[PDB]
């Protein structure tokens, strides 16, 4: 019993605040990240990149 | 007996940084005996009033009674009055370390002038904590009594005040069983005794072995031995390079009258000397001197010349290329001649320090403070007394001065020596044994170049009634180093693409800085872009920056000169388009270089030069929407070149040079944090007020 | 790292030995050797405690727990110090009686703790009954009650348990013998089965005030009248009209502090009955009179030279433990207790620790224990008492009377005074050494008559709800108004201390208040009613 | 460095079997080899003990809690030394009796610890019945009560339980039966159940002395009579007047010391009557009437050659053994007993015994065993019985008589006479072994007069509270004066030892002091007095 305590422990007590925008761009950075990094290269060479706008994708210039 | 003495010796085997070395080096000794009342032939010549000794709490006093005490003078000798129980009896131990500890800060320490400063901040720090808990713990009342903070000259007038709150606390953090009460009723006090009793003790001690010229000879000498087999293969090439290595090789002007012969020369014996802007002081005496012997298109033979008369000095081209030795800012000759001393001395530190004969060893250098900036270093020293450092300024400097590199060849010395006056710091410099070194007859040390240095603590010290810097150093892999640069550079690019609006990666802040001052002039720029950003109307970044990045160009801070770069050089092409400046803007590149090192001879800060760079690219993009096919600048418009020949003279002279400065001087102005600038520049020039507002409403 | 502790109790060894103390530092307590200028403005207690026990008092708590609080929060605060035992000490209280035959005697009674001397540790009392006649007619009980030779009676008694000790009960009730006379055992009163799941802590009542008292008798069918008593037996009371209470120290289990949790549960392991033979032999007991004349005991570790476990206790002088043990103090560095200095208190011994303390007086060669109290070593079993010095004794170290001096100036203050009554504001302690007040009137030339001339007739002080005593003259007079035959008159009034009472009537039967030892308490003439 | 202590007993061996000791350092305590000169000036003692057995002893405490003190503390300070066992001996006290038929003689009775010689484990005490005739009227024990030839008497009987031993009993109580003459068992006590859950301290009684005695009698409805006696069965007890209290061993549960939380927690497992055989088959017992003419039994380890485990003890001689076990020492090297030479003592065997001592004294060619004492190897199995050589004894070793010249030397102190009685001042010890004594006045002519002419009478000493023993003949002088027919006649006074009293009515129902064998004790004329 006092073993089960720690494990659901440290997963609903975040120590501390990342903060209100930070998390949004940390959780693009890690997504990209998943994805074998030799296609971001192949993707830059042949040209434009992605851009992560934040309000409504449906009004960007 | 067997047991006592074993008991004083686990008291003694406690004490940190074995403080006995230091002591037996002052003639302390060291005596265990019974009846301190009926003490010893060492002591006793001082029964007098004295007598009376007050303990950590302050209430007993009796010669006979307590059994701990020091002589207090003159190679003093501590008496602690042996038996067996000061292995278990914490409070019978305390006054044991409460003496010692009292004699080091009292009679060592006070000896180098430390504490000073670094300790009285502690103590403002205390007096102003919020709970009233933890000055009760250090000081008397006399102490308490004090309505105001803590100055230096109150430590230096009473001194007798400061050894007492000091060795206190010494003695808390020494026994085991009272280290945690400190930590909860004076954190940054443990804090400072946490740092110091295990770094900076040993680095303390060797200052005070560094006084008594014998030692220092014993050092120099056995040094000596260690390079005699170098010394003793030396070639006489190596020696001359050497020699030529120490002193700066002045041009001569009969060498070079001799290398023109032309119509120039002739040309120049009828010009007026005293009217360039881009010669400097120095240059003009060279200049005055031929024209003994001896604003139109003679002042463009005058920048050929310019690359011609400076003097032949190694060290220097070193900082100025950061390492990059094929960079064509020179002569090819010229750039001949230097590759191949460099190189050739390159091979001449084959020696490696690294030896079993000695441990860590400690270097000292005089270095200029106007050398690294002289934006701090004009204001470094105090206006009115030269000897007091004004702490404002210094804590800017302190703030983010982390770490270091050196890409030329370091001239060190082996002890310490009196400063010139211009000389304000001292470095203390750690090696390590595999870097590659070579030896100096002349009592000083070239140390192998591309080496990287982390700052481990920046504090002001004093010295024979003069203030200076202490900075210590340990010396490591340049690749260590390097490796924070670039992550330094993607924490910066990331954050700004998301508030612009760019692609995630483009390499926009690029800076490639290979200097001494380096940490900082990274970190400043998460401030110059901070005042950049809050002070210009929004839209006009992003579509300001949209044109930059259209292209490949991109910001660079750098910290060698201008000229040696990368890009600069290109595309200018001819050898003698070479300029250096606080800052500088290529339209062919679309970049913005910042030279943090140098100091406006006008601006007041950074930003300021940077504003104006960004002045010369801004203006550039509005001349190209009007047409697209046609590369051209707003001015030579003729709705923009008469306005310069009628309010172009109602502002600062320097803008009054010509046109494309002009715009950049008064777009900083319209735009200044001072509102009464912005005004200024209104009813000074109300013509180009809404003029500028006219080429910005193009969105 | 190592920061020994051999005991195993939290507290490092160097810290047991020369003091320490908790202080809460905002929000967190941690450990710390006391500082003497730090400390001292926050007012902690310095505590010292032996590094080889793993709890000083040897009663079932730990040194560390208990002063740190984590802890059954019932012990009293007094006891939070580490070297005070905690453990219970509970005695019986009986409210009232009835009596009839197996014309019901209905008799309210007033009880008191007792302790007699060679004095041993087990708790007993004593009550002591009202013999005023409550009714006018009801004189001589033999025939209230149709009792004959061959008659017998039936005792119905209210009893209520209290707690004067330092920690809590929790399941057992103790059992408790009544006894007549010398070795007449009357009853044992039966251990109620599955009944007593309610608490007893320190200075409580069970049940409370609030609650009707634990019926004697059963009311059941256990026995019709467990208590028969014979006649002669009804004699041997008629003299003495006093009962003896003896109880045991078969106590419940022990409630226990569980450190992973903060759960206090109560172990089926630990049982007080294991544990005070422990307490009972290795420390001096004190027993004070101080507060409400009533017996409070006290129990502190001291050192036994014989051993050397014991050994490791820290020394403890008398002087600390009276401050420690009661709440003395030193306003002005002079021990006293509320004001009253400790010069006003007596020193008594028994015979073991009278031989004991008379050699650690030679060495310091003094004859007033006053000035040398704080140089005066305690030795494990002596047992001391500290009685006040102003008061009358008895055999069974109760309070029984006081000088008449004394008395006197308890009454200088006259609030008001007229034809009806009194309403004075006497200091609760005197008013419980008082059994009665005989009231007189004079001619005007000397004669004397007692209006009250009755020994059972003296109960007329009531006590008003403001704490005001009210004297009722009318009580047992006619249900009249004060008449004077003279303003000039003098007024009498008269109080019967304890000692000096009668209980039954005298060889010839005498009523009158003759033979009683009267001290003057009030003379003042008619025109100042 | 890991230092081998097989038996696992906290003392390394070296320590164990050269000789060890503790000694408390400020205010910790630890262990340390004997040094010779510097322990000898603090009064520590040196002990031994053996390096292969969990307790020395065999009981159930080991060779280092016992030392250190980790230990109930309520084992008697005597025992704390390594060798001797500590363990209980219970026996039934009987103060007082009570007498009717299924008109009461209540006679207080006196109790003594016996012993017998072919001695075994098992305790038995003896009680004697008063026989002075408290009531003049009670003539003839047969009448006073209205027995019939065909009639059965009931017993009352109060006894107490007395601990004398070194060990703590906790929950139970041995099983008793009383036995009249040689086999005629009278009745049995039962065992109560789960109810003494009280302690018996070493020297304590149960009940103490201040509480009603245990009712030997119900007093409930168990059995109307369970104590019924036949005619010639107190016919029997008329001619005897002496009755034994066999009890067997089975106390209750021990209790052990816990070093997690230091405990003294009652285990259920260990049970004394496993331990109890062991001891007694491993030591030498020795019996002593030093402190009070009591018998006072202590248990002593000794070696037995047969046995490997065994020889591991360390040699133990017989005065070290006396030293440690009862208080002797050595002031001038001369052993004593508070100013009684050990000379002054018997030394009895049994014949085993006996036979290994005259071995003993053969190897060392010595004739006065008090000279060699310290020289005499002790063995298992060995019984030895230590009485004052000065005193007569009976069959069941109890003090019975003496020589007179001790018995007058106690006399010549007469601290006051005169016409009302004595008040004599003796040496506590010798009033126990004088049933009482006749006075006579001698006419200046040799006549003589003697006033408590009546047997039962001599009982005429009392002690004041003060110690002092005083004779009041005005009891049975019909509280007459004491009359003197001239001042020159002399006043004799004898005194009567117990070996030497009548118990019953002689042959001719004689009542005169006539056979009785007479000691001179006092002899003062009449103006003298």
């Amino acid at each position: 019993q006092e073993e089960h305590l720690k494990e659901i422990m440290k997963h609903i007590v975040k120590i501390e605040v990342k903060g209100e925008e930070a998390v949004k761009k940390e959780a693009a950075e890690k997504l990209l990240e998943k994805v074998p990094s030799d296609v971001l290269e192949m993707y830059k060479a042949i040209g434009g990149k992605i851009y992560i706008v934040d309000g409504d994708i449906t009004k960007h210039i | 007996e067997a047991v006592k003495k074993e008991a004083a010796e686990k008291l003694l085997e406690k004490v940190p940084s074995d403080v006995l070395e230091m002591y037996k080096a002052i003639g302390g000794k060291i005596y265990i005996v019974d009846g301190d009342i009926t003490k010893h032939i060492s002591l006793e010549a001082l029964s007098e009033d004295k007598k009376k000794i007050k303990d950590i709490y302050g209430k007993d006093a009796l010669l006979h009674e307590h059994y701990v005490y020091a002589k207090e003078g003159y190679e003093p000798v501590l008496v602690i009055q042996s038996s067996e129980d000061y292995v278990e009896n914490t409070e019978k131990a305390l006054n044991v370390y409460y003496e010692i500890g009292k004699i080091l800060s009292r009679d060592i320490l006070s000896k180098i002038n430390q504490p000073y400063q670094k300790f009285l901040d502690v103590l403002n720090t205390i007096k102003n904590a919020s709970d009233s808990d933890g000055q009760d713990l250090l000081f008397t009342n006399q102490l308490k009594e004090h309505p105001t903070d803590f100055s230096v000259e109150f430590l230096e007038q009473n001194s007798n005040e400061v050894q007492e709150v000091f060795a206190k606390a010494f003695a808390y953090y020494i026994e085991p069983q009272h280290r945690d009460v400190l930590q909860l009723y004076a954190p940054e006090a443990f804090n400072y005794m946490d740092k110091f009793n295990e770094q900076e003790i040993n680095l303390s001690l060797e200052e005070l072995k560094d006084q008594r010229m014998l030692a220092r000879y014993e050092k120099w000498e056995k040094i000596k031995q260690h390079y005699q087999h170098w010394s003793d293969s030396l070639s006489e090439e190596g020696r001359g390079l050497l020699k030529k290595l120490q002193i700066p090789i002045e041009p001569k002007k009969d060498d070079i009258i001799h290398s023109l012969s032309q119509e120039e020369k002739e040309l120049l014996k009828r010009i007026q000397i005293d009217s360039s802007d881009f010669l400097s002081t120095e240059e003009k005496e060279f200049l005055k001197k031929l024209q003994i012997d001896i604003s139109e298109k003679e002042k463009e033979f005058l920048k050929k010349l310019k690359l011609d008369i400076q003097p032949y000095d190694i060290n220097q081209r070193l900082q100025d290329t950061g390492g990059l030795i094929d960079s064509p800012s020179i002569n090819l000759d010229v750039r001949k001649q230097y590759k191949r001393d460099i190189q050739n001395i390159d091979a001449l530190l084959h020696q490696s320090i690294g030896s079993t004969l000695y441990n860590k060893i400690y270097l000292y250098e005089n270095m200029n403070i106007n050398n690294l900036t002289a934006t701090l270093g004009a204001d470094l020293v105090d206006s009115t007394d030269n000897t007091k450092i004004n702490r404002g300024i210094f804590n800017e400097f302190k703030k983010n001065f982390k770490y270091s590199i050196s890409s030329n060849y370091m001239i060190v010395d082996i002890n310490e020596r009196p400063a010139l006056d211009n000389e304000r710091l001292k470095w203390r410099i750690q090696l390590s044994p595999d870097t590659r070194a070579g030896y100096l007859e002349n009592g000083k040390l070239i140390l192998q170049r591309n080496i990287g240095l982390e700052i481990k603590d920046v504090q002001i010290i004093k010295q024979s009634e003069k203030e200076y810097i202490r900075i210590d150093a340990k010396v490591v892999p340049k690749s260590k180093i390097d490796t924070k640069i670039q992550e330094a550079q993607l924490n910066i690019n990331q954050e700004w693409n998301k508030a612009l609006g760019l692609p995630k990666y483009t390499k926009l802040i690029t800076f490639n800085v290979h200097n001494r001052y380096a940490s900082n002039i990274v970190e400043s720029a998460y401030l110059i872009l901070n005042e950049w950003k809050n002070n210009i109307q929004s839209d006009l970044i992003k579509k300001v920056t949209n044109y930059l990045v259209d292209g490949n160009g991109r910001f660079v801070f750098t910290d060698i000169t201008l000229p040696n770069i990368a890009e600069q050089y290109t595309h200018q092409d001819e050898i003698y388009e070479q300029v250096h400046s606080k800052g500088l803007y290529v339209p062919e590149s679309r970049s913005i270089l910042l030279h943090g090192p140098s100091k406006g001879v006008e601006l007041r800060n950074d930003s300021e030069g940077f504003i104006h760079e960004f002045g010369h690219a801004v203006d550039d993009y509005a001349g190209y929407l009007l047409d697209k096919n046609q590369s051209d600048l707003v001015t030579n418009s003729k709705k923009f070149i008469d306005i310069f020949k009628e309010e172009g003279s109602n502002l600062t002279s320097y803008g009054r040079t010509n046109e494309a400065e002009f715009f950049a001087e008064a777009f900083r102005l319209m735009h200044s944090t001072d509102h009464a600038e912005r005004l200024k520049v209104q009813k000074n020039a109300p013509k180009t007020f809404q003029f500028i507002n006219d080429q910005i409403k193009f969105i | 790292p190592t920061v020994p502790d051999r005991d195993n109790d939290g507290i490092p060894d160097s810290l047991e030995v020369e003091g320490y103390t908790v202080d809460v530092k905002n929000k967190r307590t941690f450990l710390s050797p006391w500082i003497s200028n730090i400390h001292e403005k926050k007012g902690l207690t310095k505590y010292k405690s032996s590094p080889e026990k793993w709890s000083t008092a040897s009663d079932p708590y730990s040194d560390f727990e208990k002063v740190t609080g984590r802890i059954d929060k019932n012990v009293s605060p007094e006891a939070r110090h580490p070297l005070v035992a905690a453990y219970p000490i509970v005695h019986v209280d009986m409210e009232n009686i009835i009596l009839s035959k197996n014309r019901t005697i209905s008799k309210n009674t007033s009880t008191s703790r007792t302790h007699t001397s060679g004095f041993s540790n087990s708790n007993s009392s004593t009550v002591a009954i009202d013999h005023s006649l409550s009714l006018a007619g009801e004189r001589t009980w033999a025939e209230t009650m149709g009792l004959n030779t061959a008659d017998t009676a039936r005792l119905n008694a209210n009893i209520r348990y209290v707690n004067t000790g330092t920690a809590p009960i929790y399941n057992v009730l103790p059992t408790t013998s009544l006894v007549l006379g010398k070795n007449q055992t009357l009853a044992t009163i039966k251990a109620k089965e599955n009944q007593l799941s309610q608490i007893l802590a320190p200075n409580n009542y069970y049940p409370s005030k609030n609650l009707a008292p634990i019926a004697l008798n059963a009311q059941d069918d256990f026995s019709s009248t467990p208590i028969t008593m014979n006649y002669n037996q009804f004699l041997e009371l008629e003299k003495t009209k006093q009962l003896r209470l003896d109880t045991d120290q078969v106590y419940g289990n022990i409630a226990t502090y569980n450190f992973e949790n903060g759960r206090v549960r109560v172990d089926t392991g630990s049982n007080w009955s294991e544990v005070l033979p422990q307490i009972q032999e290795t420390t001096a007991r004190i027993i004070f009179n101080g507060k409400d004349l009533n017996l409070v005991e006290r129990r502190i570790a001291a050192v036994n030279p014989s051993d050397p476990l014991e050994t490791t206790k820290p020394d403890m002088t008398l002087k600390e433990a009276l401050k420690i043990a009661f709440g003395f103090n030193e306003p002005n560095g002079n021990l006293q207790y509320q004001g009253k200095d400790i010069t006003e208190f007596d020193f008594n011994f028994d015979q073991q620790t009278s031989q004991n303390i008379k050699n650690q007086l030679a060495e310091l060669n003094a004859t007033n224990i006053y000035t040398v109290l704080d140089k005066i070593k305690l030795n494990a079993k002596m047992n001391i008492l500290i009685r006040d010095k102003r008061f009358h004794y008895d055999r069974n170290n109760i309070a029984v009377g006081a000088d008449e001096s004394v008395v006197k100036e308890a009454h200088r203050e006259v609030i008001n005074s007229s034809t009806e009554g009194l309403l004075l504001n006497i200091d609760k302690d005197i008013r419980k050494i008082l059994s009665g007040y005989i009231v007189e009137i004079e001619d005007t030339e000397g004669l004397k008559e007692v209006i009250n001339d009755r020994y059972d007739m003296l109960n007329i002080s009531s006590l008003r709800q403001d704490g005001k005593t009210f004297i009722d003259f009318k009580k047992y007079n006619d249900k009249l108004p004060l008449y004077i035959s003279n303003p000039n008159y003098k007024v009498n009034v008269y109080a019967v201390t304890k000692e000096n009472t009668i209980i039954n009537p005298s060889e010839n039967g005498d009523t009158s208040t003759n033979g009683i030892k009267k001290i003057l308490i009030f003379s003042k003439k008619g025109y100042e009613i």
